[PDB]
């Protein structure tokens, strides 16, 4: 559903603000050859081969580091996750977008992410970035930009009287539709994306039920960085598989479970569940070398045990009882 | 021309800046009602004049220096140069705007600059004749005075500065073949009274010095103020007057000189009034457009005809004062 | 909710009386350095330079401490509240305002605040302090100002034919949001209120109930200078604790009973309560060195006792044997 929803006047030199700050010190950069392209991490690879080094480059700089988590490894996710935690004392807030790439403003995309591509390269390649970002108008970066301009946005509203630079430095871990902030701009959040013209979704964190970011949950971010997957998205669909029906159900589970002990071995009511599909489906599926050699293969702390559980528990909502037989029945069917 | 280069090039000005607090509470004030009920007096809107610039001055914490001809004689009071200075309805008393603009000093002046080119001015009736307005205050003496076109556009001003007889000696020579010692102005009019739209709070900071030439003309057009000439030459012995609404509307007042009926229409009706054939007609479009009060259609045709009638002049009985 | 209404033509000429009565002998001052500033006692620290010298100075000086009560310690505090009920004979009025710094009007402000300030500090910073006035309008000192003119208006309406400097020797002592004033004034103060534009709270002195100042009761002021916490605004809402999530209730808790301890030791129906508090949620406590080294550690007579058990029982509509029951429930429990 696209949107031409163009900002107020006085947003404009927020976002200015915000763009001059996101372009820091790197003024002059190069584009990267296809085979570089191509050997990092058609249609994807005409913007990729610009984009990657665009994102490498300023994105990952020293000055850009506070904000753009998108682009690190999952145990260096938990660790500036603890870390923000830790400074915020428990005092967070998340931000969950709905159809953020589908909902983006003409002038959004036109001033935030072709301004910044555009003050990141080098002029010579002026004319191609710029036709690559109308073809675009009519992937990760746009969302982190995204996210980072609203931000900006909402540190504006909170803090007129300061400098731009001093505001954009306590700009939080953000990452795609997901990202951090602190709970005093939980209000004006709202007012801010209205202006833009965007839809928020905000919630307080809440010990008790844990804290929702990247699909994952803390369950004590004060202490431990112990961590798990989503159990709210993930409880109410994991019984069902959305692979392809040409893949065996077989394969399919098997490929889903070692996922999930790959990143959830030691999680409440998911181990028991993955546990009974490898006693199920593991026997009855095929050879595990066949499905390495085939495309839908990737279509897919012990100390806190006991506060993983409650946490669990308060997550889902399920007492104590009912989660033992609950339990119990998984394991004995 | 060559010409203008010279008066481009010769800027030679000598900005002057006693670090003047910008009044910021005098500009954007909204409009204020003074009177309750009824309709307020002249004493009343003065009082409330005096007590918006001083709680402004107070509160930016400067000094002021009022005044209650050519020359101010500030040396009986010696106020400071940093003062202000404050004037409400002297426009009979001083002379010239000039006398006050060449301390070379932030000006706050409370004027009387009509919408309405007769009527009452809250209790006290006024009107013009020539070009000299006969104002009669409620509760004071009859003041003939005309009025010095503060509300034109332009925001920048020339006017004289103080000069010794030893700097007229000085300058004389100077001074006539055409060099004059001009300094510039920024004027702001606010019109904070709904109730008594004819009289506006001007305001006024200095910003630069600067030697010009009589015979060169300037870029931007600056202009001097200048005295109202009220009287149409088009039609003698009426006065109009022209000025723009809020609401994006731009009427004109009409009426004779020395003489108290006026009204205000649209001056696009005014204009295609003015060219009818014929006297029936003007009423017969008058009636079309709904104006059905003889007082408006009557004085609407009495301008179109050019009717002058030579008034008489009467012993008038002044409303009894109450100190209260 | 910001309002605009400007007092009428008289009244201006009473708060310009109290204005230059508050100047009194203090002509010239000086900006405090941001060292000294600092170690005094960001956006607190601007406003904070200007404001703690001029109260220092002007507001705690030999002819401005008649009214200025704010500012001084809890033994002083009870000390000249004593010394006014015994000057009043027990004859006092309190004033309780709902939002005044929500409240103020832009002329009270641009008329009381910035002209006072601008009349203590020297000509050559009048530019930095009218700044900083310009950005509050778009702290302490404001409340305990606006208490000093209300008083001065109400004097002023009560004798409009004394000498405004014998009429201002007569200001009680105040204190922000609280104040003492002569009962005589009682029914007068709300049409002075009103005239201002503000909301205006009062109450007879009733020795049955007690009497409230600064959320504290005095028991019996015309003898003994004993005084507890309010208990009006305190039970109802003790057994709730509004700590943040995020410390563990017995942190808070502990907190609570310390600070009570510190203050109301002796007060009937508070000591049981904190000590049960002590009892059951301090051996659960954490360490207190852990919680003196958190943030959130921060963010909470004996001869006339028979006196003080009637004054509460008085302000708690509770009957005698009703509250040894209940003295009774809390100590068992």
């Amino acid at each position: 559903v696209a949107n031409d929803k163009k900002p107020s006047d006085r947003i404009a030199k927020i976002a200015e603000t915000f763009v001059k700050l996101m372009n820091g010190p790197f003024k002059d950069l190069d584009p990267l050859s296809i085979e570089e392209t191509i050997e990092r991490l058609l249609f994807i690879l005409k913007v990729s081969r610009y984009t990657l080094a665009y994102s490498d480059i300023v994105l990952h700089a020293e000055h850009n580091e506070h904000w753009y988590y998108p682009g690190r490894n999952p145990t260096e996710i938990a660790d500036g996750v603890c870390e923000f935690v830790s400074d915020c004392d428990a005092e967070v807030i998340e931000t969950d977008f709905s159809n953020l790439d589908g909902r983006v403003s003409s002038w959004m995309q036109r001033n935030i992410a072709q301004k910044a591509m555009v003050q990141a390269f080098r002029p010579e390649y002026r004319d191609e970035i710029i036709s690559f970002m109308d073809t675009i108008i009519n992937t990760t970066p746009h969302n982190t930009q995204y996210n980072g301009c609203v931000e900006f946005t909402a540190l504006t509203f909170e803090h007129p009287d300061a400098e731009p630079e001093d505001l954009f430095r306590l700009i939080g871990p953000k990452c795609g539709d997901d990202g951090l902030s602190r709970a005093i701009i939980q209000k004006s959040i709202n007012r801010a994306a209205k202006c833009f013209g965007l839809e928020l979704k905000v919630e307080r964190y809440n010990p008790e039920i844990g804290l929702c970011f990247l699909s994952r949950v803390f369950v004590d971010p004060l202490a431990t960085t112990t961590t798990i997957q989503d159990p709210l998205r993930t409880l109410r669909k994991l019984h069902l598989t959305t692979r392809d029906p040409t893949i065996p159900l077989a394969d399919a589970a098997c490929d889903r479970v070692e996922g999930y002990l790959c990143t959830d071995a030691l999680t409440p009511l998911i181990s028991d569940y993955c546990k009974m599909v490898l006693r199920l489906y593991g026997p009855t599926a095929s050879t595990e070398q066949v499905r390495n050699q085939r495309r839908s293969r990737n279509k897919e702390h012990p100390q806190d045990a006991h506060l993983m559980k409650q946490v669990l528990i308060k997550r889902t909502a399920i007492d104590e009882d009912q989660v033992d037989a609950l339990i119990g029945r998984f394991a004995a069917m | 021309t060559r010409a203008l280069q010279r008066a481009v090039i010769d800027k030679t000005k000598t900005p002057i800046e006693t670090r003047f607090y910008p009044l910021d509470s005098l500009r954007t004030v909204t409009p204020k009602r003074v009177a309750d009920n009824g309709h307020a007096v002249s004493g009343a809107v003065r009082d409330a004049a005096r007590r918006l610039i001083d709680e402004s001055i107070t509160a930016v914490g400067g000094s002021k220096f009022e005044v209650n001809d050519l020359a101010q004689d500030f040396r009986n009071d010696t106020p400071a140069d940093d003062a202000f200075i404050v004037g409400v309805d002297v426009d009979y008393y001083v002379t010239e705007p000039d006398v006050l603009l060449e301390h070379m000093r932030p000006v706050v002046l409370h004027t009387f600059n009509p919408k309405k080119v007769s009527g009452f001015d809250a209790d006290s009736p006024f009107t013009i004749k020539n070009n000299l307005v006969e104002y009669k205050v409620s509760g004071g003496a009859a003041w003939v005075h005309p009025v010095w076109d503060w509300c034109e556009a332009g925001e920048f001003i020339a006017s004289r500065v103080r000069t010794s007889w030893k700097e007229w000696f000085l300058q004389l020579p100077l001074r006539m073949i055409g060099l004059e010692k001009v300094g510039y102005h920024k004027i702001h009019h606010c019109r904070p009274w709904t109730d008594c739209p004819d009289r506006a709070l001007v305001y006024t900071i200095p910003q630069y010095v600067i030697w010009r030439f009589n015979w060169i003309d300037t870029e931007l057009h600056v202009r001097k103020l200048k005295r109202i000439e009220y009287q149409d030459e088009t039609k003698p012995g009426w006065n109009r007057l022209e000025y723009v609404t809020d609401k994006n509307e731009l009427l004109v007042s009409i009426g004779r000189e020395g003489e108290h009926a006026q009204i205000t229409i649209e001056k696009e009706k005014l204009d295609m009034l003015s060219g009818l054939s014929a006297t029936q007609s003007v009423n017969a479009r008058l009636i079309g457009m709904g104006h059905k009060d003889p007082q408006y259609t009557s004085m609407i045709v009495q301008y179109y005809t050019g009717k002058k009638v030579v008034s008489p002049i009467s012993p008038t009985v002044y409303k009894p004062t109450m100190p209260r």
